[PDB]
RNA sequence: CGCAACCA
RNA sequence: GCGGG
RNA sequence: GGGUAAGUUCCGACCUGCACGAAUGGCAUAAUGAUGGCGGCGCUGUCUCCAGCAGAGGCUCAGUGAAAUCGAAAUCGCUG
RNA sequence: ACCAAGGGUUCCAGUCCAACGUUAAUCGGGGCUGGGUGAGUCGACCCCUAAGGCGAGGCCGAAAGGCGUAGUCGAUGGGAAAAUGGUUAAUAUUCCAUUACUUCUGUGUAAUGCGAUGAGAGGACGGAGAAGGCUAAAUCAGCCUGGCGUUGGUUGUCCAGGUGAAAGGAUGUAGGCAUGUAUCUUAGGCAAAUCCGGGGUACUCUAUGCUGAGAUCUGAAAGUGGUUGAUGCCAUGCUUCCAGGAAAAGUCUCUAAGCUUCAGUUACACAGGAAUCGUACCCGAAACCGACACAGGUGGUCAGGUCGAGUAGACCAAGGCGCUUGAGAGAACUCUGCUGAAGGAACUAGGCAAAAUGGUACCGUAACUUCGGGAGAAGGUACGCUGUUGUUGGUGAUUGAGCUGACGACAGCCGCAGAAACCAGGCCGCUGCAACUGUUUAUUAAAAACAUAGCACUCUGCAAACACGAAAGUGGACGUAUAGGGUGUGAUGCCUGCCCGGUGCUGGAAGGUUAAUUGAUGGGGUUA
């Protein structure tokens, strides 16, 4: 069966990369919750 | 004219094809026509706006002058043409300094022949001229509103007007929808009928020629279930409600013009 | 007979 | 509570 | 009525239509359908009624090694 | 076998076997140690743009923000240039040899107008089909080298192996396209133009240019001919059809501006450069997506022989493998197959499943039909090998040899069977439903369901109806009533009766009833 993941690397990271979430709000509000709660990598 | 199909299967049995000899065959004249992209229906917020829209064919836009502002330059006809984005055919004008331009070809326009604009245009078909200077009871094409905007009329491939009389600054005319309007005496209108006038005629055929034409099937709201269409559910075949849109709007004979600002330049309309 | 008013 | 019969 | 030795199905009729019916279309229709029903020729292990044989498991030996379940068990029959 | 994607060292070598590997393991895609990826030409980066994104100002919005102009990004598309051979344990169009090519710099020499962010041309493009010319490839022959056969024969008309140097340069054919040339002139090309477009003349249309496969020449132990022949190339060609088939830059022409004896341009010569990143390895896979060394899935490219229409199929080549538990035994029972007396659907809900049919050529083929079909209807005949004899086609050494395709006629020979294995329609009669091809419940429903061409009703006059959105705005549509939206019906044939009381809708507006508003009256409270 064709299975749901399929991998991309471009598309990973304009969908989940960091410059995608640094361009709205709620994408650095998602960066800042990853600080607060201390990962060690903030995306993909 | 139209040529009917011999059925050697049976998607062949119903196609009856417009057939024209002197349409060009060969590429449109290049510095005239442009890219056009197919929306599928879907406006700025990537919504569908209008269902039954996408694929077909791949077309370009010929670039069609509709203002005729070229004035007193007498042209000639070149050749005549098929245009995808519309149903008339187009006519490609050479004008005597060697400008190229197209129009909306007239009914009987053919290669060779001459048309003009402005006031003195004499009474020809294709030539542009203001509503002032028309014969009473003159057959009509593209036909302006606003003064110095374009044909906006009577456009499609066998439409026609009636300048029925003018009286002050507004001409009175008759539309092919059986309207009686009012326009301005500056505006201007072209001499004759539309060019392809069978295109009425034709049949597709099957299923597949009207996605050609990027039209997309049609589903009965009778067919879907109570969330999709007020006409959704039941049991077996059931239309028990008064024949609605998808969004409640009622479908057999209820009006939905609104407009209150163009009303007082209607003298008749239909269904009177 | 209809139109409209109904918060012990 | 306003008209009709 | 036909078809079968024999037909609640099928086909052709009849009309007493519980409760058909004309664009929620009526009645037909060549072609088409991995569509529903019925009949026939061929062909057969479908069957009467199963027999033999081939390979793969099963079985025994060596190696590795699960699972669901499980109150505890010294965990028979019959009649009540 | 090779790429892309994805993976990320799994690649190679030495060493070790606890764990991992469905068993053991000395082995490994496992552990430990070391090594390995070489580019002006390959790809990316780069220049250019599509869909789309972001978007200075701007418009809109309680705020957050939304849309969008100028622009700026964004490949899955456009834009320079390399072949052959050899080499490692592991890289090679990258290293080496040989022979090329592209584009930049400078430094000169000789000539002299250079020209943009503007204008034009070009890049620039669909489906299908066909004829030809070619070439790769394959095969046979020739040539070179070796061989003389465990068992009859094998010094030949025998056996086996090997053996055809590319890019590039020159040349400019088969083919394809455009009539070309000169001169005068000019309501066009945001202004200019010697340029493009438009006009007029004279000669030309057995003329000029562009383009172009391949051949030839060159490169440069055997190393030369034939046949067949592409899906590759000419060819982004040609013909035809309708549903009418990206953009921008690089490129070329022109002038504006700006310079001017310079700079810039172009011809040649000399010298020097072409950065950066990727490059190992895996690709129907044990390394990717599936929790696994998982019978699944995964885009593109190459793809030989015999027979064959074939990329089907049987057996083989190159290459790669024996699928990481085996050994016995040869019970019931299960699975997967093969055969089966006599019968032949009696089985069963139901011929479910099996059996059967099956190729090529020729003969023959009903009802019905929308005249196309039905139809491969149904059904029947022949088919192997050997020899003899005929017609014919294609290539074309020297008109026509050698090689090769097609079609027959006779005669004989053999077997149970000649379509020999593999491969490869079962058919017919009546009937309901849906015209038809399609679509659908990913994962128990493929259908009579949905769609459909056709039909009808209705809305819509364009700042359209309608939809999305808070608005701005966007779609509808760069469309204009032969159009667009909604609704039902569903090819076609013949047709489609009655009812306007109810509910809708459309028209009408005499009267009744009726909101906010307005505030006449009347009543009360206060007290000079
Ligand atoms: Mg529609
Ligand atoms: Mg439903
Ligand atoms: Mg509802
Ligand atoms: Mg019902
Ligand atoms: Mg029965
Ligand atoms: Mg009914
Ligand atoms: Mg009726
Ligand atoms: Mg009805
Ligand atoms: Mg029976
Ligand atoms: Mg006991
Ligand atoms: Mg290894
Ligand atoms: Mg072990
Ligand atoms: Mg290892
Ligand atoms: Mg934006
Ligand atoms: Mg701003
Ligand atoms: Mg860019
Ligand atoms: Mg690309
Ligand atoms: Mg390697
Ligand atoms: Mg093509
Ligand atoms: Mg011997
Ligand atoms: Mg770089
Ligand atoms: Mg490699
Ligand atoms: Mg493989
Ligand atoms: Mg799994
Ligand atoms: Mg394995
Ligand atoms: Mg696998
Ligand atoms: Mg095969
Ligand atoms: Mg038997
Ligand atoms: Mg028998
Ligand atoms: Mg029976
Ligand atoms: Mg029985
Ligand atoms: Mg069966
Ligand atoms: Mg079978
Ligand atoms: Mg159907
Ligand atoms: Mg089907
Ligand atoms: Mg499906
Ligand atoms: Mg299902
Ligand atoms: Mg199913
Ligand atoms: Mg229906
Ligand atoms: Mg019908």
């Amino acid at each position: 069966m064709k299975r749901t993941f399929q991998p991309s690397e471009l598309k990973r990271k304009r969908v989940h990369g960091f410059r995608a979430r640094m361009a709205t709000k709620a994408g650095r509000q998602v960066l800042a919750r990853r600080r607060a709660k201390g990962r060690h990598s903030l995306t993909v | 004219p139209i040529q009917k199909c011999k059925p050697t299967s049976p998607g062949r049995r119903f196609v009856e094809k417009v057939v024209h000899d002197h349409l060009h065959k060969g590429a449109p004249y290049a510095p005239l026509v442009e890219a056009k992209k197919r929306t599928g229906g879907r406006n700025n917020n990537g919504h569908i706006t209008t269902r039954h829209v996408g694929g077909g064919h791949k077309q370009h836009y010929r670039i069609v002058d509709f203002k005729r502002n070229k004035d007193g330059v007498p042209a000639v006809v070149e050749r005549i043409e098929y245009d995808p984005s519309r149903t008339a055919h187009i006519a490609l004008l050479k004008y005597a300094d060697g400008e190229r331009r197209y129009i909306i070809a007239p009914k009987g326009l053919r290669a060779g022949d001459k048309v003009q604009s402005g006031n003195d245009a004499p009474i020809r078909p294709g030539n542009c001229l203001p509503l002032r200077n028309m014969p009473i009871g003159s057959t009509l094409h593209n036909v302006e509103l606003k003064i110095g905007k374009g044909a906006q009329l009577a456009r499609s491939a066998g439409a026609s007007v009636q300048l029925l009389g003018r009286d002050g600054s507004y001409a009175i005319i008759r539309l092919r929808s059986g309207e009686m309007r009012k326009v301005h005496v500056e505006c201007r209108a072209v001499i004759g009928e539309v060019s392809n006038q069978e295109n009425n005629l034709r049949s597709l055929g099957k299923a597949g020629a009207a996605r050609w034409r990027g039209v997309r099937p049609t589903v009965r709201g009778m067919a879907m279930n109570p969330i999709d269409h007020p006409h959704g559910g039941g049991e077996g075949r059931n239309k028990g409600i008064q024949p609605v849109s998808p969004w409640g709007q009622k479908a057999k004979g209820y009006k939905t013009r609104t407009n209150k600002r163009t009303t007082k330049m209607i003298i008749r309309d239909r269904r009177v």
